[PDB]
């Protein structure tokens, strides 16, 4: 949310979008389609399992402790046993509820952070051959067949070639 | 005419609600939970040495009561004493029962070492109708109950050094007669008395004659007590009357053992982390299911449930 | 000509500062605090109970001082302990004084049961001038000080068992007289003894011939012990002089009670936190009023206040 | 701070600005107004409500404890006892401090996203008809009298209605 | 990493820039160069020194504690020595590790932020002399000799002086 | 033509790695370590007062064993106990040792008061082989070994009251001879007993005739107690036989003092922080050196390293 891509500018996810998180729809003369960006959806995959790698299967050993459950009543020496117990419980219950909660405001701010950088990245390839129209996607002002959009979306895409073309376009009456 | 690019991100049909810092309820495309909630209600047998007490607790065991005689000698990871459990030798108490039962647990053994002590000017192996051991009055295996030769007790003054590189553990008692009936009848005399010392320390205690409630139909108590002997000390025992003597010493370790209150059945499968649930599997940082845990276990918190996102934000379509 | 459009946010004029990551001080337009640090002063008499021990300890209602006599069979969630209070009974001390007060206190009641001991072969009912009850020499109520019958004293040997499905508890002593001016006179021999015993456990007291510095005007002490008996088992006393017998028990619950020192005055107000320096507010989640606490608190910190921001950083125009 | 609005390209806050944290000032040929944002001062708020909902009114019962004060001298035990409490104040006197800390850092920087998001949203709504003089204020290049200015505000700003008009007034000699 | 700049759209760090942690490189008529932005430097320098100053000789002293080492077999009060002890080691290494991967995650995310900032301002400074290169560098469509440079880099370039230039230079064909 | 103008940040060849939340190895341009893991191996002097035990107890300087005579009424933030320690002087247990070793350690001082009890009725300065000072049978300075006067020993009885600001602390003990070759030698008859009591508390010890083993070549024991006597209060002392007596009171005061076991020499530096290993600085907030420290130190944990990033993310070129 931080970012404002996702769940801002971006209206909604797409459901049909099944072989990656970030990626690209287009129109143009040879039809409506979908391609996935690999590099987006495995940044933010290899964030998340970073900080799984840090909290599953990492427990620690411990062996003989302090008696936790008592069938007599004792006093002071009952007491304090208790109180270590409940003090110690109340501190890791406060940790886990801290972790989850921050971990999880981050796993939201940094998903947002790479849908806008993978949108970032695309404004700036595009140069002066299209315009952002505010809700993620892009006017290009020239013809651009599958080929061409295959171009923007693996990083080749001249923006030179259709320059002349684009800005004739977007500058007319 | 042109072409319009739109970037975007998934989103699926079924989110899963997660808290953060700013929203108890956010909805995102993916979690897994920290807690772990559940026991398969099974001790696993590995890799921990488990050591089923069965009817017998650890101090039972120690003492020797002779249900507990197959324990002599064995080793534990983790002892676990059942709620069923019940004593049948002679009535008894420990003064601070849970320290002498603690460093039990956490020595993981009940190897024990016989010694040969200068008992002469008393009976030694005096036994009661209490503690049936092969259809025989008996007494408890590791204690010798000492009583008199001839309608006479002396002042005994057994000697017995530790040469040894371990601490040795001596476990030893008082006996409290009924009434006056088994005080002129085993010790031969009006009043006694018992003092076990070392180089550092000394214990000493007066027998007491008096009625207690019946136990099993018997109405008189023994009393144990616990020296610990370092490598280079000795033990002295001194006693005009009353002695329950050691048979000898319990070797006392370090290590990770220790001692768990549970019900559950034992299984044949591997868990690294023991409650008195059952064992439970250590993959989650936190478990819910019991405070007391032996092993690689995750940590007790209070809560049922925390779920971790390990996805957008899901914002359907 | 055309025109200008301007994006921006507010800012005010009585900024405050808060503390960051990366800087102590900056100021943003609006803050609250975390700390709670003041109390009204007084102990908000709801929603718990509050017991005001006023001039007596929770020891003494418990004994039964007669200036304590109105505390009898009360319950409490807090039991409050002023500094203004003393004893006006017989001299006592009680071995491990903390751990009675804390069980006694944690249970929450003063629910006692008066039950029928066969005492023959003593004179019940022992008076003295240090415990004036209704302008006449009296003793501890829930206490029975037992003396000799016609210069004579047999072996006491008195049962009665726990039929109840609540622990019982017992209160009993010994008395240490002077000298031999009250070695002779209540007892009616050169010495004594005390037994008091369970299925479970035994407590032996020796009486001790001695003078002490007086406290209002007496030499002699008693000394506090107690027993606590479950469902199914039974308690004894044996006793061959000296005996401060029980005269009844008191039933032991368990739940929300506690006991605190303070000289806060009890108000009539609601609040669910509770310090020794009054009631405090509760919205807060830490507080440097006091570590001690009874109810919904906020917990205890060492600083005095956190500021935590509620606005946008502050900068002036 | 870390997006760069408040503290940053925009030099100072609005005094003057009492119905909103965020907001809208322009110059036109009808005058000089302002009016504030709703929906980005809302966003704002909602979140410090939320770490708010966590933090006021969520306290910890507790009863019978262990004693923390004392008359007499005893050693050992009194010694565990002050340690235990001691131990445990240190901790959540941490907890506290690291608390207030992260999440002032956290909402000084959601407030500043906040502004960043508003501002982003705005120039590209404005397309080709404005531009960014770098301190948060847009250069419009047509005429944009008090209902054009609304309509921007509003979301309801027809970008193609005034795109001759100001490509000509960008692109003059 | 969550703003996308540094080890994003900037390829690589400057190991030749010695005296400052951000700059500007340029290429023109009279040479190639380098110069240390000393403002961006500062923010974060200032932020890092910040949280240094939390850390850093910031100890708390204790006296009369526990003991923590035992030459005798005690069982029950020994048992919870030992456990109060190695609980608060535990809840104290926990803080550490924790303190030291969120403290390092931000300390990233603030640098890479204040490197986004000078790209942004210096982007927003060029108004309509420029084009963004998609790899930090803009190519200016005017000559720009030395005194440019320096007044792009000093806050003091005048984009109205070279507009006509540079529009011409990008809307040929 | 034009130009181009290149944003960048700066890299260095040598980087360091460092942990984050989502990877555990990310090169930054620098960084700086968090936890101290070296000592010096010397204990500084400075700023704390210092005192070394060297053959000395706490326990030995306090009862005054004639090798600790230089340590009479010395003050100490610190006390540092060394394994090379040993008594030499009449052989002893302090049941509670480490109660008395701790509460005389967290006071801080041996300031020690003299005073002047009427013992008539015994022979007073009682001294032994095994306590050798200045070359002549001794005993402890500060205990006063009380015999008998001409074949008798009469019922004792002394009184002395705290008139003082401050608590007053009496160390005092039994003797518990070898056999009845010391028992009508120095106290003239079979039985004794001793009872040191207050308003507020008593205390009564049972001498123990019987043999232990040798401890430098003395087989007898003494049992050591204290009592503590505040502001308004009394002790008084009832003996029949085998006191061990006070020659006055040590002034217990409260502060920052402790004590430390350490073979670590001591240095003459300025160091804050203590630890059994030596001083360590204090620049950072955490430390691997010891669980144990003295001052301000900073926090123990048990990594070895943790690394702060200083500088951003290292992209070399
Ligand atoms: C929602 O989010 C979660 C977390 O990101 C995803 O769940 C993880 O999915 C992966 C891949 O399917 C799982 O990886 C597998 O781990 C197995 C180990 O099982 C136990 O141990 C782990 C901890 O290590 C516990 O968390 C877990 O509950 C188990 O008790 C391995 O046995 C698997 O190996 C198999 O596949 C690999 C293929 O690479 C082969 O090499 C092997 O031969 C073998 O066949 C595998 O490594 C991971 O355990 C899951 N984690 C959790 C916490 O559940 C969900 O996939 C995701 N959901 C969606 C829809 O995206
Ligand atoms: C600076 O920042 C703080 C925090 O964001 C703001 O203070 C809050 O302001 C709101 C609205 O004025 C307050 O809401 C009110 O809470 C009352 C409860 O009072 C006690 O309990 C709360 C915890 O629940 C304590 O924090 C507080 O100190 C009190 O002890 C309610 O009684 C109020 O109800 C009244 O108004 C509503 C209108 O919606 C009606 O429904 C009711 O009938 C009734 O008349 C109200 O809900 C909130 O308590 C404040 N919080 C704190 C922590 O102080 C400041 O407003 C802000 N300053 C500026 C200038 O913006
Ligand atoms: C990598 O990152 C670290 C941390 O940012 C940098 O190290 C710091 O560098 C500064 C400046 O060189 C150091 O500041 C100096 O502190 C000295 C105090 O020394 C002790 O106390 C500190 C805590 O206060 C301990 O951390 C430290 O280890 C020492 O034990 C002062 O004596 C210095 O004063 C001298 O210089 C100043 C100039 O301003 C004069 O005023 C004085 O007269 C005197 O000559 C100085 O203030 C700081 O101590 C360093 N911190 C740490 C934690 O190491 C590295 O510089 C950085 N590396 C690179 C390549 O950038
Ligand atoms: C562990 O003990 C059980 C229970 O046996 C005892 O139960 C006590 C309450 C008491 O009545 C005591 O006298 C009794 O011996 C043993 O199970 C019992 O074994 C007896 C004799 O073999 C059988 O007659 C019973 O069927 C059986 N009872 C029950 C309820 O199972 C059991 O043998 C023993 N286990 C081990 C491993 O020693
Ligand atoms: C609680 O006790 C107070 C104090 O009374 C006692 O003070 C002791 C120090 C001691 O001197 C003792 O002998 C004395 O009785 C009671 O207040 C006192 O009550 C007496 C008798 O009614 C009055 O003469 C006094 O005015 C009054 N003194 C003070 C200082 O107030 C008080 O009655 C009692 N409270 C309850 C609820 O029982
Ligand atoms: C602290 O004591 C040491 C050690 O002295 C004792 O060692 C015991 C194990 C035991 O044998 C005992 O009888 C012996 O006295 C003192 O050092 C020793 O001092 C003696 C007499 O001056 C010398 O003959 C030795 O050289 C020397 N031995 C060693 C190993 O150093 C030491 O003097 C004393 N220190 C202080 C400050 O009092
Ligand atoms: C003290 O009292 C108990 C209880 O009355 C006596 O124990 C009982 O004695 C009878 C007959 O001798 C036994 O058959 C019972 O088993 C006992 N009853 C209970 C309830 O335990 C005890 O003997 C008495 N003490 C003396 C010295 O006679
Ligand atoms: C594991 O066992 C514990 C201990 O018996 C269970 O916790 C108790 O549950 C009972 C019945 O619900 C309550 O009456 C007790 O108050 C609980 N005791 C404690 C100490 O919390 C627990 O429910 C079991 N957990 C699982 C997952 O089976
Ligand atoms: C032991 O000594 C104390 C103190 O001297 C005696 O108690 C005093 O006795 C006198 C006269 O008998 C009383 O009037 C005082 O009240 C007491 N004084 C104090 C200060 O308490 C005590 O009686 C002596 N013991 C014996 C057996 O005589
Ligand atoms: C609440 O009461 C406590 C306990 O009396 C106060 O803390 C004490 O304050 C006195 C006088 O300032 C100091 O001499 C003590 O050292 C303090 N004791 C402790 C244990 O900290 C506290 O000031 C009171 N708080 C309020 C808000 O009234
Ligand atoms: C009890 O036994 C011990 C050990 O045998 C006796 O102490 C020994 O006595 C001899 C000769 O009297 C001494 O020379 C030795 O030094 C002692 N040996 C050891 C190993 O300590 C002790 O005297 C006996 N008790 C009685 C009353 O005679
Ligand atoms: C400081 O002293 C401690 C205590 O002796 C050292 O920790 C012990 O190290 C030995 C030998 O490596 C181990 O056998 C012990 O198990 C350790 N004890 C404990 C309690 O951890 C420690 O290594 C020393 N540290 C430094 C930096 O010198
Ligand atoms: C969503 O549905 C799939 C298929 O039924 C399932 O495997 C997956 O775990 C579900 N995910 C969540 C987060 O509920
Ligand atoms: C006592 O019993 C043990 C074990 O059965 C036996 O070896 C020993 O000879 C007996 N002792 C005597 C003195 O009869
Ligand atoms: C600022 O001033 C107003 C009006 O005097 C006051 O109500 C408000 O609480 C003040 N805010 C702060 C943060 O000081
Ligand atoms: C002892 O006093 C109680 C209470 O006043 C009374 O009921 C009882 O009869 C007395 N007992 C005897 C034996 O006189
Ligand atoms: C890198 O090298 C310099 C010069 O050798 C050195 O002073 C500096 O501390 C090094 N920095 C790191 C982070 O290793
Ligand atoms: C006991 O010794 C001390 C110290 O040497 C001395 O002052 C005192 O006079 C002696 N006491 C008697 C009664 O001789």
């Amino acid at each position: 949310g931080i970012f404002g891509a996702i769940a801002g500018f971006i209206e909604n996810g797409w459901e049909g979008m099944v072989d990656g998180w970030y990626g690209f729809r287009h129109q143009n003369s040879e039809g409506i389609g979908q391609a996935a960006d690999l590099k987006s959806t495995q940044a933010a995959i290899d964030q998340i399992n970073g900080k799984l790698n840090r909290l599953i299967g990492k427990t620690n050993e411990k062996f003989h402790q302090i008696e936790k459950e008592f069938s007599e009543v004792e006093g002071r020496i009952q007491d304090l046993e208790k109180y270590v117990e409940d003090t110690k419980i109340d501190l890791w219950s406060y940790n886990a509820e801290l972790l989850v909660a921050l971990e999880n405001q981050h796993t939201i701010d940094l998903t947002d952070s790479e849908m806008n950088k993978l949108f970032e990245k695309t404004k700036k390839q595009l140069r002066e051959n299209a315009e952002d129209m505010g809700n993620g996607c892009f006017k290009i002002y020239h013809k651009c067949d599958n080929a061409c959009i295959g171009s923007i979306r693996n990083g080749t895409y001249d923006h030179d070639v259709y320059r002349d073309e684009a800005l004739n376009n977007r500058f007319q009456i | 005419p042109g072409a319009t690019l739109c970037l975007g991100h998934h989103a699926v049909p079924n989110g899963t609600i997660v808290k953060t810092i700013t929203n108890d309820q956010i909805e995102v495309t993916n979690a897994t939970e920290l807690v772990q909630s559940s026991s398969t209600g099974e001790i696993c047998d590995s890799p921990h040495q488990i050591l089923d007490g069965e009817n017998c607790t650890l101090i039972d065991a120690l003492l020797g009561d002779p249900q507990c005689d197959g324990f002599q000698n064995k080793k534990w990871d983790l002892f676990v004493e059942r709620s069923k459990a019940y004593s049948n030798c002679y009535p008894y108490d420990v003064p601070d029962y849970a320290s002498l039962r603690s460093l039990v647990a956490s020595s993981g053994t009940l190897e024990f070492n016989n010694e040969s002590f200068n008992w002469t000017g008393v009976t030694q192996n005096g036994t009661s109708s209490a503690c049936i051991r092969r259809s025989n009055n008996s007494f408890f295996s590791r204690l010798n109950w000492l009583t008199h030769l001839k309608f006479k007790y002396p002042a005994l003054n057994v000697t017995m050094p530790n040469n040894e590189k371990f601490d040795k553990l001596y476990i030893w008692g008082v006996h409290h007669p009924v009434t006056d009936n088994d005080q002129i009848f085993p010790y031969a005399q009006a009043s006694g008395r018992i003092t076990v010392s070392t180089k550092r320390s000394q214990q000493t205690v007066i027998p007491n004659i008096g009625s207690r409630p019946r136990v099993r139909n018997i109405p008189s108590r023994i009393s144990i007590y616990w020296t610990i002997v370092k490598p280079g000390d000795i033990l002295l025992i001194n006693s005009t009357g009353n002695l329950i003597a050691p048979r000898g010493y319990f070797k006392i370790r370090s290590g990770k053992s220790s001692i768990m209150r549970s019900d559950a059945p034992i299984g044949k499968c591997n868990s690294e982390c023991i409650t008195p649930n059952g064992s439970i599997p250590n993959d989650k940082p936190f478990q819910n299911v019991n405070r007391i845990t032996y092993g690689a276990c995750p940590r007790y918190v209070k809560q049922n449930t925390l779920k971790l996102a390990t996805g957008m934000r899901n914002v359907p379509e």
